[PDB]
This record gives structure tokens, C-alpha cells and sequence, in this order.
């Protein structure tokens, strides 16, 4: 780590353009092969390979999305095509590079590479200079240890890859399983008929020039932006406590469950929290409080396991931002079991969803934990 | 296409008006033989040109031939709108400095064609939600490129000269 | 409040047709309502709104100097609008003429553009004159900016140039420092001033010498925006505007050189040459080497703007960012203008900031006053880039950018002056130095590692108690 | 015209491929667990 120099950035570097692509296609069926592999993530579909001039052959190159955002990296891995922005980055010097060493020495400053702000091309700023590298132990034994570092670096990379990938393995199965099991329940479950279990509130907009009734306090207002999240007792909004003068709203217990009526829904599958303070919210959601029939995570997971048909339920009710009603949101009728049935089964859902989601105790808080570690290990790493 | 009618500046007023067209490449002694001489050497008189460009009234037929040889160097669709180029930039060597700097779009035919390429297949912004599949203001994009970027409207297409 | 009223109806009068013929309607009604406070006002000393032959012409000739017209004795805004059934049909085009016309003296021509005499039907015609300056008639109070509905109805479109307030307090907060001089003051390729009327009617009683001679290509644009400033009391005795292109015709050529002025160049400012005429070689375009192109010519103005310069008085203008220097097309140009410190300092912004662009721009402000060093002394934000609702009178920042523009203040995270001969050792800078250090964390290893450790420690028995359930 | 409005797109798959990609991933991901504790070189 001693003969370490600052090197220019194309002085090793084969940078190019895309040549002549003619990936203007309509359809892009994964009967064809080659991905047509443009900005954002690395992968459309297949396309023809043959006879279409797509490079596809050093099996290590990279690349540079964006014009105007220069942040979007990725190795060119296997067999890949010139598709419509691919500014491809390669090396001349094939005996020093390893460029899987420079795919991470870009992202070793983000600081000035990978910020993309406005309308601008950087052939100077990625061109020029500099990067520190362990020249002039050129080319042999800096390969050597830069190696060692590599293929840490590329296992935590793979860490990270195949942490993602279990996540939606673990995701699609439990929620398979969430109604594979703990359906079709015998016998006989009732089939309550929705909303009966105990007394759903609709909520209550305030004024917001009541500057009074919308700075102090500390009731939080919850939004459906708010919302998407998982056991929120308190949201960011902190309106307060005299606003229920003038919000017309609901108090709830520490036991309630939410659910929104508008602009995600019609589409998807509804958003739902556990809220567990005295909080308030508007008529842009509701709030359902059950009544001792019941179990409050067993109504929340009713809600949330029969979510792909209590969408359908009263599905459009408007074609608008207005969305599914209160009525036949009220008129369907579920199993729901004794007060000796729901805890057990309830027990192992909210076991299994408490593994996967979010945050703490959750599998994408320790993905991003990992990420920290990782770019803070590579800050530490490139620290010669 | 490509041919000038230069000579003489031997009988200044256009007297001893010989040799009719020439081709490129064009030669002294080709040009000497089909005008013979004005007792001296004074010649090249140009005064008419088929040229895809602009043309002094004094260019040295090296010069010619250079400035041929930078044609043909250069791709047929640009040798096409070479006209519409040259307004942006003033030679051609200096033209030959970003003629790998222009993106060609016959693809692309108005403004509106820009911008649907640049957003919809080029993927700057990724979702395109059907809620917001048609809510993409083309237009304001087109103006936006329009104040940023370099644009020529051609007849083959459209040719942005990026730096 | 009362702009919120003021505001509704200028929503409901937009009923039911667009203020392109409303223009008109808004602009005469205004205008001679304005001149029944005034004019009238003059000759009250109680009598009159109703006003009669009480004029004396020969005595209100003194009006039509000062205000340039006698406008209408018999023709008021009371004596048109009562009726329906009466002869004849012609009250909007062209037989005002003694208003119009007005030759003695300081006549200002094409000063009624708007409604003088025809006319289409007989009380269709006169009788919505009636009807509808009846009820214009009677749009009371509720005066500085009295036709914020004008202000809105120019922004019909606008909810290009339509001049954002904020950024027209910056400049006029911005003319400053430097200033109380003669003249005041000019404007060049100026459209809708009336950011020249929070630059100059907010210092009336400050400081009031010159006309301002604005220049801008579209004709109605032109008169509107000549007869806005005189709306509200800025007088067009002798304080005008000249038409045409600025560039063919920089006119007054001869009066002066001179000391401050501002502008808002905008887009559509292009033009060929360069140049077939002898602006290829005049006074500007010479000492610019190369010449401005058919596309990017906005870089003349600033060479129009040195054309019209002194050392003392510093002129701001602004540009759309597509100046780096932008090549050695444009590189002996910015040289040009680092030849010297002929621009003296540049200011960023913050995207948007605008009507809808969503840019930043680039301030320059040149004076021949130098010290001399490079000045990057910009700010992006904030420059709170939301609206114009909160910090409504200091954005916190114009006496913050005041005091970065009024002696060298170096502060980090927003950039300072570097050398004369850094942005020629550099290739010319505009603006990249200095955008100081965000989101850059740090945290502990055995933070970091622990928690991470623990949090998997309960995921591990998660797991396998997940598998014991995942039995059947 | 709430009725019909009938069930596009419903897929569902079968457990054990989708279990023995996770006990194997598992298995890759402790072995990279313990590697990466051999990487946690201070």
C-alpha cells in the first residue's frame, strides 16, 4: 500500500459511444435472448442477437447511465446488447484494470461522480481525472492485493444480491402461504358479514388556517402518505390536542387499525397500520375499532390476507381518486372464528410477517445495515 | 454533383471563359489542359460551383480537394445536410472534432418524436404508471431540450449536436 | 383577504371568454377610470361622476400634456353606459381621435390601441357597453397594484416572460448596492416591466430622473406593458418605451452611455449573420472576435450590455444556464469578458423559481468596478423555491445574498471568490466550484455491527421457529 | 359496471421449489455470514 499514485480516468480506459443500434422493436418476448438492457435497473427483455450488431463479447465491460444522471452502474456481465443510451466503458491496458475494480472506484466517490442534478453531459468529469490508484505496483501485485479486497467486495456484493433475493423468495412464499393456510377455516366458522365485528369510524377533516389547531399538540394526524408503513402508533404530523374542537375527527384506543379509501386502491392492495396512541385522521381514510368478537391483529390480518379480494369487494365506486366505498366494504362476509381461535394462527401470521417487514426486526433494515457497512467498509478500504 | 467552373483570370472579365466542370479530384495539369494558358499563370477563376457548401472566390484547388476529401471522409446523411451542419459550426475540421458528437434521428421527426424517445424507450425516469401513462407534457419537455440542447430540424431527421 | 376578493373576481370575470378581447375592455374601462379619479379629481375642486362639458380644453390642454390626453368630455365612462335602443353601433376602434392622436405634445403614438370608435350591431354592441362597463363600473376598492386582475389577466396562461414578482424583487434588491446616481434608468429587451415598476415605484421618493427605454418585439405586448407602468401612476408624460429589435435597432444609439439598467433576456432572441451587415464590424460584435450564431445568440446582449456601460454602475442581467462557456466558439467571448473583469460577478439559482421552467439561471452583474478577482459568489438555495407564501417579505436571504454581494463573504456550503487567473488556469468555471459537502454519514463499526448482530440473532430463531411452523 | 369486472391476472405456485430456494439461499447466505466475519478484519 506504499506506491500508490493518482491515475487519470481515461488514460487506462477504452471509453466509447454505442455504434449504429437498431434496437427500435416493438416487442421484447422472453422467447428472444439478448436483454435489451437500458437505464434504471440493467434488464428489458430478450431480443434477436443475430444480426443486429449488439456487442455482447468481453464479459466484463461496463457501462454509464444516465446522460444527465452518470449514477446508474453496472457490469456488462454475460451477452449484452447497445441498447439507446449504453455509453460503454472499457478498458485499453487490460493488464492493470480489472475493471470490476473500477465499476467500485467510481462509486469510491459519489460525492462528485454519482450525483445526477440537471440537463448536463460530464465527458470531462468522468474523462479526465482522477482516481487514486496502487500504481506503480503496476500491473502485478496491484491486481494481486486489490484481489484479496475484489473478492471481498464482490461477496459482499453477492451478499447483498442474494439478500434481496431471499427477501422476495420469503415474501412470495409467506404470502402464498398466508392463504394457502388460514383459509377455508372448519367448522363452521361464521361468516361475519364485514364492519360488524365493532363500531369503524370514518374520521374527520380539520381546518388547516386553524393555526392553533395544526402546529401544537401532539395527537398525530395521520395521512395515506403516512400510510403504506406497518404498526404506526404515532405519524410525523403532530396536530393537536385542542384541534378536536374544530377537526370533527375520531378518538381511538390504543388498539385500533387504519385503512384508506383513496388514490392507491383500485389498482393494488390496500395499505393498513397498527395505530396504537390517541390519533386522528381525516376523510381521506378510515379507521375500524373491532368489539370483543374478535382479535384487533386477527381483524388487521383479515384485512390484510383477504386484501387481493377486499379490493374487488367494492372495487371501483368512481373511476376518480374516489375509490372503493364504505358499502360493500361493509357487506362481505368473512370467516371469523372464536375468541379461543384467532390468537394461535394470528400468532404464527404476525410472527412471520414480523420477520419479513418493516423496520426493526426486519430483513430490509439489515439489507441497509449491510449497505452502510459495506460503502463505509469500501471508504475504509480505499483509505490506503 | 460536386463540380466547379474555374477558370481564368487571364482576360479578367470572364474573356477566355474555358472549362467547364470539374470533379473531384482536380488536378493543375488536368485543368491546364483543358484551358491551355493566359501566357502566365492566372487561373482558377471561381465563379460557379455545384457544392454542398460555401466557397471563396480565391480557394487553391488543393484546398479544394482537401475540403472534398473531408466530404467524403464524412457519412452521406451528414454529407446531405451538410448546409444545415455547417450554420451551427464554421469549418469542417472543426467539424471533424464533434463528428462523433451527433445524434442522428430519423427515428425522431418533430420535437414532440424527441421527447417521447427521450422518455419513453430511452427509460430516463422508469414508471410509467397507467394512472400517469398519459401525463408526460412532451411539449415542456421538447421546450426544455429545445433551451438546453443544441437541435437541427433536417429532412432526413433530427440532428442534435451534444458536446 | 381582500386580494382574496380582489382574486375572485378576477377568477369570475375570466367568464366567459378569454382576455384577449378583454384586454380591451379591462385596459379602457381602467384607463378611464383612472382618469375619472384623477382628471376628474383635478377638476372636483364634488360636482361629478357624472361628467359633463366641464373640461375647458383650452384650460385642460395643461392634462393633456401631463396625462397626454383630453379623453373624453362627452364620451366618459358615465355618458356611454346606459341603455339599450339608441343611435349608433361604433364605440370601439378607431374615432376616439382626440385622445388617440393628441399631437400637442409628447404624443407617444399607438397610446389607444384599444377602444375608440367601431364596432359591429347597434345596442348589442352599445348596450354591452353599458351592461358591461356598468359592472366594471362599480369594482371598488374594496391601488398600488389595483390591477392585480391585470396582473392576472396578463397571466391568464401564465396562472414566456410574464415577470415573476420574486425574482424581480431580487433584481431590484439586486440593482442595489452602488445606487443613488443619475441615470434612472435603462432597460434594454425589457417586455412586461413592471419588474421596472417594483425597481422604480418602490423608489419614488427615493430616487426618480429617466425614462425607460424598454425594447420588445410583439406590439400589443409593447402597448400593455407601456400603458401597465401608467396605470398606477408612473408617469408617460416623457417616461416611454421605444419598439423594434434590439439589435437593429439599439436605439438610443446615442443617449447615453450609460451607468445602471437591468434586463430579463429571454428566449426567442435569436438571430443570423453573422453578420451580412456591417454589424460584423460594429462597435461590439468587433471586439467580440467571433460572432454570436443563428441560435445562441443571447451572448449578444451581453455584449450589448458592455455597449452600454460605465465603471461605476453595475448591471444585472440573467441567462437560461446553457453557459459553461460553451466552447471555443464562445470561449474568446467569456475570455473577452475575462479580459478584463468586464462581468464582474455571477449569481446561481435554484430550479424552479420560475413559471414553469424547471431551470435555474445565471445572474450576471457587470461593472468596470474591480478589485480585481474571479467571483463565484453564487447560492443555489435556499432561495426557498416553493412559492410565495412563506418568507414573503426577506426570503431570510435577500440581506444574506446582500451582504455575499457586498463584500467578498466566504462562507462554506455556497461558493466564494477564487483568482483572476483560476478561471484561466481552469477552463472557465461557470458555476462548478464550490457545492460544499452533502450527505456524506459516518458511523460506528461496532454500532453498525452489533445491532446488525443482535437483529440477526433474533432472525436466526425466527427462521427456525418459522420452519417448526411452517409444518402443517 | 361493477358486475362483472371478472379476475384478470391471479397466479399462485407450489411450496417446495420455493422452500428449497430458501433453505439453500440460507445456507449460502450463513456461509457468507461467517465469511463476512472473517472479512470484519480490524
Amino acid at each position: 500500500g506504499v506506491e500508490v499514485e493518482w491515475l487519470p480516468l481515461g488514460e487506462i480506459t477504452k471509453y466509447e459511444q454505442p455504434t449504429k443500434y437498431l434496437v427500435k422493436a416493438k416487442d421484447y418476448h422472453d422467447t428472444y435472448t439478448i436483454p435489451v438492457l437500458t437505464a434504471g435497473k440493467t434488464f428489458i427483455l430478450g431480443y434477436t442477437n443475430e444480426t443486429h450488431g449488439i456487442y455482447q463479447a468481453s464479459k466484463a465491460p461496463v457501462i454509464i447511465f444516465d446522460d444527465f444522471t452518470t449514477a446508474n452502474k453496472w457490469v456488462d456481465f454475460d451477452f449484452k446488447a447497445k441498447s439507446s443510451a449504453m455509453k460503454m466503458v472499457t478498458s485499453c491496458d487490460d493488464n492493470k484494470t480489472l475493471l470490476k475494480y473500477v465499476y467500485y472506484w467510481l462509486n469510491t466517490l459519489p460525492s462528485e461522480f454519482a450525483e445526477g442534478d440537471h440537463k448536463r453531459q460530464w465527458i470531462s468529469n468522468y474523462s479526465q481525472k482522477k482516481i487514486p490508484i496502487p500504481c506503480p505496483d503496476n500491473p502485478e501485485k496491484s491486481l494481486a492485493i486489490q484481489s484479496e479486497i475484489v473478492r471481498i467486495l464482490d461477496k459482499f456484493t453477492a451478499l447483498t444480491a442474494e439478500l434481496t433475493a431471499e427477501l422476495n423468495m420469503r415474501k412470495k412464499q409467506y404470502n402464498y402461504y398466508r392463504d394457502q393456510l388460514l383459509s377455508f377455516k372448519e367448522g363452521e366458522v361464521e361468516w361475519k358479514t364485514l364492519g360488524e365485528i365493532g363500531k369503524w369510524y370514518g374520521g374527520g377533516t380539520p381546518s388547516k388556517n386553524k393555526i392553533e389547531f395544526w402546529e401544537n399538540g401532539s395527537i398525530p394526524w395521520i395521512s395515506p402518505k403516512d400510510m403504506g408503513r406497518t404498526l404506526v402508533d404515532s405519524s410525523e404530523d403532530y396536530i393537536t390536542e385542542e384541534a378536536v374542537l374544530h377537526s370533527s375527527t375520531k378518538l381511538i384506543p390504543a388498539n385500533s387499525i387504519a385503512i384508506v379509501v383513496r388514490s392507491s386502491i383500485l389498482d393494488k392492495v390496500l395499505p393498513s397500520a397498527l395505530i396504537k396512541v390517541p390519533a386522528t385522521l381525516n376523510q381521506d381514510m378510515k379507521a375500524v375499532i373491532p368489539h370483543e368478537n374478535i382479535l384487533v391483529k386477527y381483524i388487521y390480518h383479515m384485512i390484510g390476507s383477504r386484501g387481493s379480494d377486499i379490493l374487488r369487494a367494492a372495487k371501483k365506486t368512481g373511476g376518480s381518486v374516489a375509490s372503493i366505498d364504505s358499502k360493500k366494504l361493509f357487506s362481505f362476509k368473512i370467516p371469523v372464528p372464536n375468541i379461543n381461535e384467532q390468537q394461535r394462527i394470528v400468532e404464527i401470521l404476525d410472527k412471520f410477517d414480523t420477520l419479513t417487514n418493516s423496520i426493526t426486526e426486519g430483513l430490509p433494515r439489515e439489507i441497509e445495515l449491510r449497505q452502510k457497512q459495506y460503502e463505509y467498509y469500501r471508504d475504509l478500504l480505499f483509505s490506503f | 454533383d460536386m463540380q466547379v467552373y474555374i477558370a481564368n483570370l487571364g482576360k479578367y472579365n470572364e474573356g477566355e471563359l474555358v472549362g467547364a466542370w470539374f470533379t473531384f479530384p482536380i488536378d493543375f495539369e488536368e485543368v491546364k489542359e483543358k484551358i491551355g494558358l493566359n501566357d502566365e499563370y492566372e487561373e482558377y477563376a471561381i465563379h460557379d460551383y455545384e457544392l454542398p457548401f460555401t466557397v471563396d472566390e480565391y480557394t487553391s484547388i488543393g484546398e479544394l480537394n482537401r475540403l472534398w476529401e473531408m466530404v467524403s471522409e464524412l457519412p452521406e446523411e451528414l454529407q446531405s445536410e451538410l448546409s444545415a451542419l455547417l450554420t451551427h459550426f464554421s469549418s469542417i475540421e472543426e467539424l471533424s472534432e464533434h463528428q462523433e458528437d451527433i445524434i442522428i434521428h430519423s427515428d425522431c421527426d418533430d420535437m414532440y418524436d424527441v421527447a417521447r424517445y427521450y422518455i419513453e424507450e430511452t427509460g430516463a425516469l422508469g414508471e410509467v404508471p397507467a394512472s400517469l401513462q398519459n401525463y408526460i407534457d412532451y411539449q415542456a419537455y421538447g421546450r426544455d431540450l429545445d433551451l438546453s440542447g443544441t437541435f437541427i430540424s433536417t429532412n432526413h431527421g433530427i440532428f442534435e449536436i451534444v458536446y | 383577504e381582500l386580494h382574496r376578493q380582489i382574486w375572485q373576481i378576477a377568477n369570475d370575470v375570466r367568464g366567459s371568454v378569454d382576455g384577449w378581447d378583454f384586454k380591451q375592455y379591462v385596459l379602457g374601462a381602467l384607463f378611464y377610470r383612472f382618469i375619472s379619479e384623477n382628471f376628474s379629481s383635478y377638476i372636483e375642486a364634488t360636482d361629478d361622476i357624472k361628467d359633463d362639458a366641464i373640461k375647458t380644453k383650452g384650460y385642460f390642454i395643461y392634462p393633456s400634456q401631463l396625462f397626454c390626453n383630453v379623453a373624453a368630455k362627452a364620451n366618459t365612462n358615465d355618458r356611454l353606459n346606459a341603455d339599450l335602443n339608441s343611435i349608433f353601433v361604433a364605440i370601439e376602434s378607431s374615432a376616439y381621435g382626440y385622445p388617440s392622436e393628441a399631437d400637442i405634445k409628447g404624443l407617444f403614438a399607438d397610446f389607444d390601441t384599444t377602444s375608440n370608435r367601431l364596432g359591429n350591431t347597434v345596442k348589442d354592441k352599445n348596450a354591452r357597453l353599458a351592461a358591461v362597463l356598468k359592472g366594471v363600473e362599480g369594482l371598488k376598492l374594496g391601488i398600488d397594484l389595483f390591477g392585480d386582475a391585470y396582473e392576472f389577466l396578463i397571466s391568464n396562461y401564465a396562472a414566456e416572460f410574464f415577470t415573476p414578482q420574486h425574482v424581480s424583487k431580487l433584481i431590484a434588491q439586486l440593482a442595489m448596492h452602488g445606487q443613488t446616481h443619475v441615470n434612472k434608468i435603462y432597460d434594454p429587451a425589457a417586455g412586461s416591466g413592471s419588474l421596472l415598476l417594483q425597481a422604480k415605484k418602490q423608489f419614488d421618493n427615493h430616487i426618480i430622473e429617466e425614462g425607460f427605454f424598454g425594447q420588445e418585439i410583439n406590439h400589443t405586448t409593447y402597448n400593455l406593458a407601456r400603458m401597465n407602468m401608467f396605470l398606477h401612476n408612473i408617469n408617460y408624460d416623457k417616461f416611454d418605451i421605444k419598439l423594434g429589435n434590439t439589435l437593429t435597432e439599439p436605439h438610443f444609439r446615442d443617449e447615453k452611455p450609460f451607468d445602471a439598467i437591468v434586463s430579463n433576456p429571454p428566449y426567442s432572441v435569436k438571430w443570423i449573420g453573422s453578420d451580412d451587415p456591417t454589424l460584423i464590424n460594429d462597435e461590439r460584435f468587433a471586439p467580440a472576435g467571433v460572432l454570436a450564431p443563428k441560435s445562441k445568440a443571447d451572448f449578444a446582449f451581453v455584449l450589448h450590455a458592455l455597449n452600454y456601460l460605465s465603471a461605476k454602475g453595475r448591471a444585472a442581467i440573467v441567462c437560461f444556464p446553457g453557459i459553461f462557456y460553451r466552447g471555443g466558439a464562445e470561449q474568446k467571448i467569456r475570455q473577452y469578458l475575462v479580459d478584463n473583469n468586464y462581468v464582474e460577478t455571477v449569481i446561481s439559482l435554484a430550479p424552479n423559481l420560475f413559471f414553469g421552467t424547471t431551470i435555474a439561471v445565471n445572474i450576471l452583474v457587470l461593472s468596470k468596478h474591480k478589485t480585481d478577482t474571479n467571483v463565484q459568489f453564487i447560492d443555489a438555495s435556499e432561495l426557498f423555491k416553493k412559492e410565495t407564501n412563506n418568507n414573503i417579505l426577506t426570503d431570510a436571504h435577500i440581506e444574506q445574498i446582500m451582504q455575499v454581494f457586498a463584500s467578498k463573504e466566504d462562507v462554506a456550503h455556497l461558493a466564494k471568490s477564487v483568482a483572476f487567473e483560476t478561471v484561466v488556469a481552469n477552463d472557465y468555471n461557470l458555476s462548478v466550484s464550490s457545492y460544499v459537502e452533502a450527505k456524506d454519514n459516518r458511523e460506528i463499526i461496532d454500532i453498525a455491527e452489533l445491532n446488525a448482530e443482535l437483529k440477526t440473532t433474533v432472525s436466526k430463531i425466527d427462521q427456525l421457529r418459522k420452519d417448526i411452523d411452517a409444518i402443517v
